[PDB]
């Protein structure tokens, strides 16, 4: 019982660790880069006005 | 209630385990064990191992060290959970902790 | 060594004049004395800032980030004064290194300097933080004079295809490195490990050059061939058949 | 890729900020979950 | 102005022009000459040229439609395979993405400065695309039937079978039409086609 | 313009007036005319209806508080869903159902043109009671949300169809009877568990 | 058919008055000749550009994005010559087309036209990328005056709720599509699969019509019922049960 639960736990832990790795190292950079772009465009428009 | 331990090994271990209470013949009269000796062929033992893997009434399988070594390739190919596999010592093969697939699954965490 | 100086504490607006004077000197030494001149500048960002301040004082029509509209034409008058002409053995070479604020490639000064010129180098901050020298990122760099500077009769008949193959291998190595950053080594394939090992070799050996170890073209070509030798011939999709059969089996 | 398609405006600034914050909330939750799971994994391995 | 495509001039030129082509920084960074994006680029004259292309060549439409479908499917599955680690993918996905990679690194990649491919004629181009589509279709039907009945043809085993053939399909661009007459080129193309057919019959 | 909360006119309204009506852009592009971004919304008064409630339906006061708790709980669990369990699904589904019930996208069809306040607190109370009995880890004595989902069947369908009353011809007593049979169906379906 | 023509090569200031001529002729052809007229206007962003050019020449106070403040009143004056009048029997329908630079919705001219015109269509580029003709995005569309233009006797007893149900289902299906993109099919339930196949069939049949496929109203209602049939009774929420019992079982 112990070792069967151990291997199932290993499967679960590797998949969830992979998921958190993916979301953290993928989703965020695009988000803050778009934040930089949007603030830059807003400031440019204001200076032109 | 219905699930049973299957054991493949030498004569002493199977004797002691059949004494322990495991052992059934299904409706088709097929044993849940196979006795190994000097004149037991490799193809037959791996074939019967495959047959036991297919069967859905075992759950637990026990193998002594040397038989596992001789069929290590299939055990390493095995990547399931419900058909659990364990290891046991033997009379002339004292157990060593450096040979088992479950440790390969968690290699380095010794 | 024709040298000129200007410090931060000095008045800002004479920086608009200094490079033009240096370029006039270069013109005089090139097309009147039959000499080659290695003109080099530094810190064009201060020049851009001084021109910006002058334009703001003169309230012209702004542009991107508030820069002057004619900053481009001014930069053209600074840079296009170069090359060599008929009847003269002299030549003009420029290396106008510039500051790059915030490490942003889309910042106007790097952009316009890229338009007006042919090539770039783009020394890297990440490599310098990795403690490697000379830290030049090889990928973003580009030179447009391969079209005639290299080839048979000058260096060799296999320089261009070696460089193209190396660029492709490095780019795909970076991509598989990004993939490995999440996926993990277990799910990879043999090709991925080969590419990672090639990238490791490329960084430890090719780029690492040292401060005072002059190296010849032939040695760099041999080093590149040794680096490329790790991949078998089949997956080399940027080399012609003839050159691959001729040079690879060593 | 290098960005997500959107026309610049204050609206997208607010929406991207909210999505960002939700992303870190998820990151915290998943990190804590994985930490507990690793602790249990080590315990069962020793036992 | 800095690669940003929201500049007023770019919008005006887009609004006035009839044919628009896209250049991408990363594609030029790949040394993937030319850096055609094939995603924002479009034309509005295929319909007018359909009459000519039917009158003079009589087969371009299926090739074009299937190529567009493959490119769109690969674009859809790029970030998907990035975000699922190519784990739970059907054989169809793998054949689609790898033939798309073949189309990218052979049919789209074209160094216009190497002497053998400074220029390419239309007949050779359609021959290339015919060979590639036939390979893709025959592989698709083979893997489909084998998966349906038994002994599924995974990518690994067919790749082992046809590594040599896909290597030739990659290296086939090395023709030098100035040194190679059109008749010999089409003969070699038919020869490669029947080689592929013979291999596919050898499998089944 | 395009849901501009930061419009200077809007800041002036928030400065001077105190009853502000929300309308999320993300739902307003979906023709949800009676939808609300209740986050950006303030009630001018709460003490005005103390004397009114003491005389008429005093039990409204905590029910709306619980509904607001649901409304913020979904506002967090939505981003949890963006990236699960059944315990959160309880509140998510309650929030979706109450949103379908109250944000009445009727298109001004005549049956929506009626306001019996006392015959429109009833479905609010019913949903609140349903959530209260489902909040105890589903199993009243503690079973997951899926168990009750496939157990209820047409019950949720009729809970949704609750809105399609025409008060002008139904008659107020018949509407109270409809509330009563709704409630007894709730208790029967949960007593079976 | 009366045709007023303008090319690119012609002068630009003609465009300031070109629409008004057509509108006045339409007024005469409707309120005096008694006929039913249908005006078509092309590229109103060009009208806005010409007006902005006049404003730039006229040095008045510029509004947002340089367009004059009174362009709102000008668009009002050019968009109000519509509707039928008492004592007559003619009608005037305005069907302008306008381009959104950079596929933007908050661009000034789209916003102001939205504040004058009652409704929208929003042809989408994304649908055009997958070759669906006409690529009409139902999601941001709107037609306020549908409120009393349909019903028993006019088109059919059971019409509006069908559109509302189809619409809500489409929106939720797009949500499921986004959730599939974020996570994958593994987290999707059977209901999500039903929504996805609804999306596919909805796009395939209801949207795609063809070059000259003049469909009838009853046929489109039947097609809507057909697209509703895939779900059982329980899933639908914005539909009366009486209507379902009346029509769904057939």
């Amino acid at each position: 019982s112990l070792q069967t639960s151990f291997v199932t736990l290993d499967e679960a832990i590797k998949i969830t660790n992979r998921r958190v790795n993916a979301i953290e190292h993928v989703i965020i950079p695009r988000i803050e880069r778009t934040l930089a772009y949007i603030i830059t465009e807003l400031d440019e428009r204001e200076r032109e006005e | 209630r219905g699930k049973l331990i299957a054991v493949i090994g030498d004569e002493d271990t199977v004797t002691g385990f059949l004494l322990g209470g495991i052992g059934e013949l299904n409706k088709n009269r097929h044993p849940n064990f196979l006795v190994v000796e000097k004149d037991t062929t490799i193809n037959e033992i791996e074939d019967t191992f495959r047959q036991f893997l297919n069967r859905d009434d075992i759950g637990i399988i026990l193998i002594n060290q040397y038989i596992a070594e001789m069929v290590r390739h299939a055990l390493d190919a095995h990547q399931r959970s419900i058909p659990a596999v364990l290891e046991i010592p033997s009379k002339e093969h004292p157990y060593d902790a450096a040979k088992d697939s479950i440790l390969r699954r968690a290699k380095g965490m010794f | 060594v024709c040298l000129f100086l200007n410090l931060a504490n000095d008045p800002t607006i004479e920086r608009i004049i200094t490079p033009r004077l240096a370029l006039t000197t270069a013109e005089f030494l090139a097309y009147q004395c039959e000499k080659h001149v290695l003109v080099i500048l530094t810190d064009m960002s201060s020049y851009a800032e001084a021109l910006r301040e002058v334009s703001a004082a003169r309230e012209e029509v702004p542009g991107r980030r508030g820069f002057p509209g004619y900053m481009y034409t001014d930069l053209a008058t600074i840079y296009e004064r170069a090359g060599r002409v008929e009847g003269r053995n002299g030549s003009i070479t420029q290396i106008p290194i510039l500051t790059m604020p915030n490490d942003d490639i889309t910042h106007p000064i790097p952009d316009l300097t890229g338009y007006i010129t042919e090539g770039q180098i783009y020394v890297d901050r990440q490599l310098h933080n990795r403690q490697i020298y000379p830290p030049i990122n090889v990928l973003p760099s580009l030179s447009r004079l391969m079209k005639s500077a290299i080839g048979e009769g000058m260096t060799r008949k296999d320089h261009a295809d070696v460089s193209n193959q190396l660029y492709a291998c490095y780019a795909i190595g970076k991509d598989v490195q990004a993939m490995k950053a999440v996926v993990g080594e277990e799910a990879l394939t043999s090709d991925d490990l080969l590419y990672l090992e090639f990238l490791q070799k490329f960084e430890k050996n090719f780029i690492t050059q040292g401060p005072y170890e002059n190296r010849t073209v032939y040695e760099t070509l041999d080093i590149g061939w040794q680096l490329l030798r790790i991949f078998p011939k089949e997956m080399l999709k940027r080399i012609p058949q003839s050159t691959l059969s001729e040079f690879y089996p060593r | 890729k290098d960005r997500i398609e959107i026309f610049p405006s204050r609206m997208a600034q607010t929406i991207m900020k909210a999505r960002l914050k939700g992303a870190q909330t998820g990151r915290n939750l998943l990190k804590k979950k994985s930490d507990a799971l690793t602790l249990r994994f080590r315990q069962i391995l020793k036992k | 102005p800095g690669g940003d495509f929201s500049d007023p001039v770019t919008s005006a030129t887009l609004g006035i022009v009839q044919v628009f082509w896209g250049l991408d920084k990363k594609l030029a960074q790949r040394k993937h000459f030319p850096s055609v994006n094939w995603l924002i680029s479009y034309s509005k004259y295929m319909r007018a040229l359909d009459e000519y292309y039917d009158k003079h060549f009589t087969e371009f439409v299926p090739l074009r439609t299937k190529a567009k479908e493959i490119l769109q499917e690969e674009e859809d599955l790029a970030e998907i395979v990035q975000l699922v680690g190519k784990a739970s993918l059907a054989e169809t996905d793998k054949i689609t993405l790898e033939v798309a990679k073949l189309i990218k690194d052979d049919f789209l990649q074209q160094n216009g400065y190497t002497p053998y491919d400074r220029f390419c004629p239309f007949y050779k181009t359609v021959g290339m695309l015919s060979n590639m589509i036939s390979f893709y279709d025959m592989a698709r039907r083979a893997v489909e039937t084998t998966a349906q009945s038994d002994n599924k043809i995974t990518w690994s085993i067919i790749r082992e079978h046809m590594g040599e053939i896909l290597y030739k399909l990659s290296s086939m661009k090395f023709k030098d039409p100035v040194k190679d007459g059109e008749a010999k080129i089409k003969a070699d193309y038919a020869q490669l086609l029947e080689d592929m057919q013979n291999a596919f019959r050898s499998l089944e």
